[PDB]
């Protein structure tokens, strides 16, 4: 879900992503159309590189370390 | 038995009426006693149970002038009075220690009014000093 | 709860697998590809629990949340003029550049709020504590920590109870570097805002 | 200039210092002063504030002990305390009104502890009395 640009529309609500595990990484945005997702974007991008390492390794292999 | 005293309360007999008589101790030219000598005693009251209940019963206990609780105010600041719990005043304090815990500080009092014992009536307190030593 | 709950019938089923990881130390275990692995294990939620309680939190969370978010301060000069925290009181710490009115919303702002969540805020500690003593830990805060619980390669854990003790062994050699920024903003505070300022004492 | 001063406030300057001799007036064979003393005299400090704002200021704002702050209880009867409002707490009273407010009831206070004024200390506020008349 990528939508709501001005909308009431039923969505949940934040740029977000995600590390699904088994070669899966999300991402779930709110798109009002402004630059606080590419804000997140390289931002995450930085940090899935990190998921991309526990791609298919497991849920007792988590995140990187610490926030 | 006809009729009922009007004014019993199974809480009266903890009352202590006090008896003041300015023209005893300090007699005549004295100062005219109103309601301000009134809330001056109420907290001179509160001060025997601060030094009552931690140089005897040795824990604190707050009390503000509030909980001297005064009944029947005539002109001789004669009135019967008690003292309660501070906000616990479902339950009151009672009379058994307020009497040992006014002789303690009797003698704090008068001179708090310019006053003699005999201005300072309390009916069931009366002072038990003066032993002279006058000859070696 | 496709993934608390559907979580749980996983959870559910790591107390049968957990258990049976549940034979191994933290540190005479060195391959890491499955240290931390039993780290973690205690992670997927608080399934340890019987969270009846912990849920019934939620409910005094909320009212913490709504009243910081509704943080507003009507001005008494006119009452019907009100401002937010957000867009009405950061402003004055932002536009105004006086002392007594920033003294004042300073003083204003505050007796608004955690004054009200005081009474949120006592049994938020101590059920959050039978909640960390559920999660077998001896307060919440330590939790907060227990990300930091890393005993994985011999020199370099990091135990809950020195990771601050290096923290004071820094800003007391950055403290002289206040101690010339507080002369140097006590040489700015005489003629900035009108004079209160001890240049000896401490700061308003 | 090196450090901080790690006390000073921009309200320190309204505070009072009282400084009690007990060693003094009474002497010794005197009471010994502890948290009860304490408590007796945030009271009758709050006592000084209504006689003085109604003889003087002229309006009724009332006052209770805990409105009379305490900081720095020194065992030798000495700390630095100062009043506020009684629950607007943002705002206090000015000091400036105090130093009158007590040389109205400077007389009142000592003798409620039997005290001579060089036991009742301030360091700003001092006894101006005294002209004697003897001879006709």
């Amino acid at each position: 879900m990528l939508t709501d640009p001005g909308n009431v529309q039923k969505a949940v609500c934040h740029p977000t992503a995600w590390d699904l595990g088994k070669g899966d990484f999300r991402i779930l945005m709110c798109t009002k159309v402004t630059m606080d997702d590419f804000l997140t974007a390289h931002h995450e991008m930085g940090h899935i590189q990190y998921d991309m390492a526990y791609a298919a390794q497991p849920f007792l292999l988590r995140n990187g370390a610490n926030e | 038995f006809v009729g009922w005293s009007t004014d019993w309360s199974p809480y009266a007999d903890q009352s202590i009426k006090v008896r003041i008589s300015l023209k005893s101790a300090l007699g005549d030219k004295a100062y005219e006693w109103n309601d301000n000598e009134m809330y001056l005693f109420r907290s001179s009251v509160a001060y025997a149970m601060r030094q009552y209940f931690l140089k005897v019963k040795n824990q604190m206990i707050l009390f503000g002038e509030e909980d001297v609780r005064v009944a029947n105010l005539k002109p001789r600041i004669s009135f019967n009075f008690f003292v309660t719990a501070p906000k616990n005043v479902s339950d009151i304090i009672p009379r058994t220690e307020v009497e040992k815990a006014i002789r303690m500080s009797r003698s704090r009092i008068n001179d708090a009014f310019r006053l003699n014992d005999n201005s300072l009536e309390f009916l069931g307190i009366q002072p038990t000093l003066g032993p002279p030593n006058q000859p070696p | 709860q496709n993934m608390n709950n559907a979580g749980d019938k996983w959870s559910a089923f790591l107390k049968e697998q957990s258990t049976l990881a549940q034979m191994y130390p933290l540190q005479e275990i060195q391959n890491l590809t499955v240290k931390l692995q039993l780290q973690a294990l205690q992670q997927n939620g608080s399934s340890v629990l019987s969270e009846d309680k912990s849920k019934r939190l939620n409910t005094i969370l909320n009212t913490m949340s709504t009243i910081y978010s509704t943080g507003k301060v009507c001005n008494p000069d006119n009452p019907q003029e009100c401002l937010l925290l957000e867009p009405g009181l950061n402003e004055i710490m932002a536009n105004s550049l006086d002392y007594n009115e920033r003294l004042w919303a300073w003083e204003s702002w505050r007796s608004e709020v955690g004054k009200q969540l005081r009474p949120l805020y006592e049994e938020y500690v101590v059920l959050k504590n039978e909640m960390a003593r559920a999660n077998h830990y001896e307060d919440y805060g330590d939790y907060w920590r227990g990300d930091y619980e890393v005993n994985g390669v011999d020199g370099y854990d990091y135990s809950r109870g020195q990771l601050i003790e290096d923290v004071e062994h820094t800003f007391e050699e950055i403290k002289p570097l206040y101690e010339h920024l507080h002369a140097y903003v006590r040489a700015k505070l005489m003629n900035a805002y009108p004079s209160y300022i001890s240049p000896i004492g401490c700061l308003p």
